[PDB]
RNA sequence: UCCAUUGCGACAACGAGCGAGACCCCGGCCGCGGGCCGCGGGACGGCCCGCAGCGGGAGGACGGCGGGGCGAUAGC
RNA sequence: CGAAGGCCGGGGGCUAGAAGGCGAUCAGACACCACCGUAUUCCCGGCCGUAAACGGUGCCGCCCCGCGGCCGGCGCGCGUCCCGCCGGCCGCCCAGGGAAACCGGGAGGCUCCGGGCUCUGGGGGGAGUAUGGCCGCAAGGCUGAAACUUGAAGGCAUUG
């Protein structure tokens, strides 16, 4: 319920005035303006199903966390500093995932983007080397060659700060770093950004 | 199982994995597939070790995008949704 | 020669046939569809002299006249007098005006 | 002359990165810190350092780096006091919980 | 000796990994030939140069010639590859051609025409293929019946180990690589196609996974 | 943008090399040494103005150093 | 039934304008450009039956990832909008197809080939010609060979 206020002073549940048909099943309403409303719950369950994919992997530097765009930039290195996932922050290289005399070249077994039109060449990279994906989509996404979709406000700070914030919570529960049912030291205030 | 001799031995090189989704055999050259896990709690938010679920899902259904509706529906199917 | 535009060069859409109009540059016929057409709205007299005409006047609260003309041509004289030019084979889908 | 080579800027950068306390906004001080197997090649890459510099001015500036993109302060940014969901959400949020 | 620069590569080194079914099964590609050559000691696998063709490029001062080779390898015991290369001499030409069809290696699935008796001695059931305006028909055939095809198409049904088979094409076939790259195709889908022995559901266990 | 595939910056490409430049020779001004010859210094788009760099001024022997040598791949 | 041109018999005659005439240009210019001009262009009653008559794509019927735009009719909604349904016209495009260009409301569901029906083609020339027939006032149209000759012709695409 706390977490729901948060979503709900974030604007996290609001789209962008097209939907797209798998997206179908996130919506709850309309506003008169066009803009579209997620049910809330189903974003926390599709949370919930993340972290429970993520934690599978026994050594966490092998999990990449890719995000191009500006207004995520600090929210993804703050989600490593705490999971000890692998960010590519900027421009992703061509050739990062298929060319092994890159300097930055990996081979990780999740990839976690924000967005899926900006970081396209990412997605559509890791379908040549039997990566999954997750991603965090809004309601014009489309979801080629992307395994588990989450719903959600991709643009504003403050959505895209509380859902890594959210997203690594439940990661350090279930792992049991941190305590189950009490409030995280940490501020979601750090995602954010300035 | 496999194909098999006359008298019962399995003559088969290798038995390629089936699609989760859509039963169609993986077969080799195809670098879409993607085999991945989920952890099973069953103890109070964490996880055990060593006790996942696994499934299958070959670059025919990912390249077109079913995954996010097919993987749900397995998933709420095997007790991890509702 | 294979097909170069997916609109074969015109914009006849649900139709048999379209009207005829003459290119104002050199006169030929050209179909309606298909000439290249501008519409300009220009003073009568240059703004150069617009001022001495404004001063030099006598009704107070004079305004200068506008005009307002369309101009159509063919493709030849288009191209020649440069109101549209050969494109790259990439930028020959690109409608922006 | 007036382009430089990237030979001439790929030094510039490692010898401005090595001795930015050394270096002050002048030529002649600057010579004796790049003092190169030429006196020319050294007259310019001595002559990009000295540039390198007052636009530097205008390390040092990472050290804080560090220290700003952790603070986190005293208040939480989202402590709201008035519910605006009166619309939409209002539905969805009593068919979700409590309201 | 030989360094790994891939993880599956590493892996190799070490007596992880044993065969090649495995690595199919969990289908990753193979950036290393010596991967290959771990798993295929000294000469198991033939290796054979279809084809040199010469290439043009016209320039301001006259033509530019180029080489290009086709190359196939096969172990006669279920293993086929296909490669080509390009260069200025006809030895690089080739030996890069080579390597390409040692890391371009698939298993070929093989049955029974009629009778079950003894060893799997033709195509496990039709196959086809395609590449260019190529079109290839692999039928099954009964013991004693050879490798009905052209000398293009034999040899390489020679290399994968396919005993008797009758083989069908359409299209012009004298374009000798679309030949091949056909007859590569078809034998490479021989591990696609559902038949009722392989229908049943199993348990997929995460321990025995090769982690990608 | 520059004399210049010289560079800035952007990009299914990332990372190197040659040619260019650098280099050699001559000639201007100044020092130590020898008795003019032979060893070094000096000049850099450095200074101050106006908008990677195009402009205007200043000082200096010389202002964007000047005349030459060498010279990619492919060839007729 | 059938664009335009053309033909027969009546009418009309502004514009433009095959033919014809004339000024330049030019080596020549009987052409392009300038000027004058007859049929024709318009109407009434007929005839002729062809066009890159083109989406170079036959007609009926089924299935088909998606995102838009416009046009006609209908219905539910809130307070003109908004969501749908049927029919039409268009753009972009996953898969699949293909020699590719591209298609994609098909040019898809096809060497894994079989829903129904009608028409046409079989290397390049000679030739749509000769000959016979039917139609037409004519101009034509429709039907349409053989001897003989030839190693290519042609499609889409790459570098110069
Ligand atoms: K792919
Ligand atoms: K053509
Ligand atoms: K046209
Ligand atoms: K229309
Ligand atoms: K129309
Ligand atoms: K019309
Ligand atoms: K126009
Ligand atoms: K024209
Ligand atoms: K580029
Ligand atoms: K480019
Ligand atoms: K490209
Ligand atoms: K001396
Ligand atoms: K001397
Ligand atoms: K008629
Ligand atoms: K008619
Ligand atoms: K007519
Ligand atoms: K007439
Ligand atoms: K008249
Ligand atoms: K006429
Ligand atoms: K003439
Ligand atoms: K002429
Ligand atoms: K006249
Ligand atoms: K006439
Ligand atoms: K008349
Ligand atoms: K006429
Ligand atoms: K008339
Ligand atoms: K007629
Ligand atoms: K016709
Ligand atoms: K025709
Ligand atoms: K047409
Ligand atoms: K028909
Ligand atoms: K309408
Ligand atoms: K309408
Ligand atoms: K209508
Ligand atoms: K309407
Ligand atoms: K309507
Ligand atoms: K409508
Ligand atoms: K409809
Ligand atoms: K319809
Ligand atoms: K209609
Ligand atoms: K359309
Ligand atoms: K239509
Ligand atoms: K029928
Ligand atoms: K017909
Ligand atoms: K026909
Ligand atoms: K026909
Ligand atoms: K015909
Ligand atoms: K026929
Ligand atoms: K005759
Ligand atoms: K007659
Ligand atoms: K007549
Ligand atoms: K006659
Ligand atoms: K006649
Ligand atoms: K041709
Ligand atoms: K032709
Ligand atoms: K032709
Ligand atoms: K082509
Ligand atoms: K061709
Ligand atoms: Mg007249
Ligand atoms: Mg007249
Ligand atoms: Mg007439
Ligand atoms: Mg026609
Ligand atoms: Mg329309
Ligand atoms: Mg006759
Ligand atoms: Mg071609």
């Amino acid at each position: 319920e706390a977490d729901v206020k948060k979503m709900l002073v974030a604007t996290t549940h609001l789209g962008v005035r097209n939907i797209d048909r798998r997206m179908q099943f996130y919506i709850f309403d309309r506003q008169k303006d066009g803009t579209f409303v997620f049910n809330l719950q189903k974003v926390w369950a599709k949370i919930v199903f993340a972290a429970r994919i993520l934690v599978t992997i026994d050594d966490p530097a092998e999990i990449a966390v890719v995000a191009n765009r500006p207004d995520a930039q600090r929210a993804i290195l703050k989600f490593c500093k705490y999971t000890h996932a692998t960010a590519f922050p900027g421009r992703f290289i061509p050739g990062n995932f298929t060319n092994r005399m890159n300097p930055n070249y990996c081979e990780p077994r999740l990839l976690l983007v924000n967005d899926p039109v900006v970081d396209r060449q990412a997605i559509l990279e890791a379908s040549y080397v039997n990566i999954p994906t997750i991603s965090l989509c809004n309601s014009d996404a489309n979801l080629k060659f992307i395994d588990v979709a989450i719903p959600c406000n991709n643009k504003t700070p403050m959505s895209i700060g509380l859902i890594y914030w959210l997203l690594a919570r439940e990661v350090l529960r279930l792992k049991g770093s941190i305590s189950r049912t009490e409030e995280w030291d940490v501020k979601p205030d750090l995602f954010v950004a300035l | 199982i496999g194909m098999k001799n006359s008298s019962g031995v399995v003559v088969d090189a290798y038995i390629p994995r089936k699609c989760s989704a859509t039963n169609r055999l993986i077969g080799p050259k195809d670098h879409a597939a993607v085999q991945l896990s989920v952890a099973r709690v069953n103890d109070k938010g964490k996880m055990i070790e060593n006790n996942y679920v696994t499934f299958a899902f070959c670059g025919a259904i990912r390249s077109r995008g079913g995954v996010d509706s097919a993987f749900m529906l397995l998933a709420q199917e095997h007790g991890l949704m509702e | 020669m294979p097909v170069k535009r997916r609109n074969n060069g015109r914009s006849k859409y649900n139709c048999g046939h379209t009207n005829i109009v003459r290119c104002q540059n050199c006169h030929r016929c050209v179909p309606k569809d298909k000439v290249i057409k501008r519409f300009t709205i220009r003073n009568i007299v240059d703004n150069t002299i617009a001022d001495d005409v404004l001063n030099a006047c006598v009704i107070q609260g004079f305004a200068i006249p506008k005009l307002y003309n369309k101009v159509q041509y063919c493709v030849s004289c288009s191209i020649h007098n440069h109101i549209v030019r050969v494109r790259s084979r990439e930028d020959r889908k690109i409608r922006t005006p | 002359g007036k382009v430089r080579t990237k030979t001439i800027k790929r030094a510039a950068r490692k010898i401005v990165e090595n001795n930015y306390e050394s270096l002050k906004p002048k030529d002649f001080q600057n010579n004796k810190a790049i003092c190169i197997p030429s006196k020319r090649l050294r007259n310019k890459v001595a002559g990009y350092v000295t540039t390198l510099m007052n636009r530097v001015v205008k390390r040092l500036q990472e050290e804080e780096r560090e220290r700003r993109d952790n603070y986190a302060p005293k208040k939480s940014e989202f402590d709201v006091e008035n519910i605006t969901v009166s619309g939409a959400t209002q539905q969805m949020i009593d068919s979700i919980g409590f309201k | 000796e030989w360094h790994p620069s891939t993880k599956l590569g590493r892996l190799v080194k070490a007596g992880k990994i044993e065969s090649l079914y495995d690595i199919f099964k969990y289908s990753l590609p193979i950036k290393e030939t010596e991967i290959i050559d771990y798993f295929f000691p000294k000469s198991e696998l033939a290796e054979e140069v279809c084809n040199i063709m010469s290439v043009q490029k016209q320039t301001t001062a006259g033509q530019r010639t180029r080489f290009r080779a086709h190359v196939i390898v096969g172990n006669r015991d279920g293993f086929i590859g296909y490669g080509a290369g390009v260069s200025k001499e006809v030895a690089n030409a080739i030996k890069k051609a080579a390597k390409n069809a040692r890391l371009n290696i698939v298993p070929v699935r093989r049955g029974f025409w009629g009778g079950k008796l003894g060893d799997p001695h033709t195509v496990s059931s039709k196959l086809s293929g395609k590449c260019g305006s190529v079109r290839v028909r692999l039928i099954p055939a009964p013991r004693g019946a050879g490798i009905v095809a052209s000398p293009t198409v034999a040899k390489v049904l020679e290399f994968a180990g396919v005993s008797d088979v009758f083989t069908r094409q359409s299209g012009h076939s004298r374009t000798l690589m679309n030949s091949v790259g056909a007859v590569y195709n078809a034998l490479k889908s021989s591990y696609s196609i559902l038949t009722p022995d392989l229908w049943k559901k199993e348990q997929l266990d995460h321990v025995q996974d090769i982690r990608t």
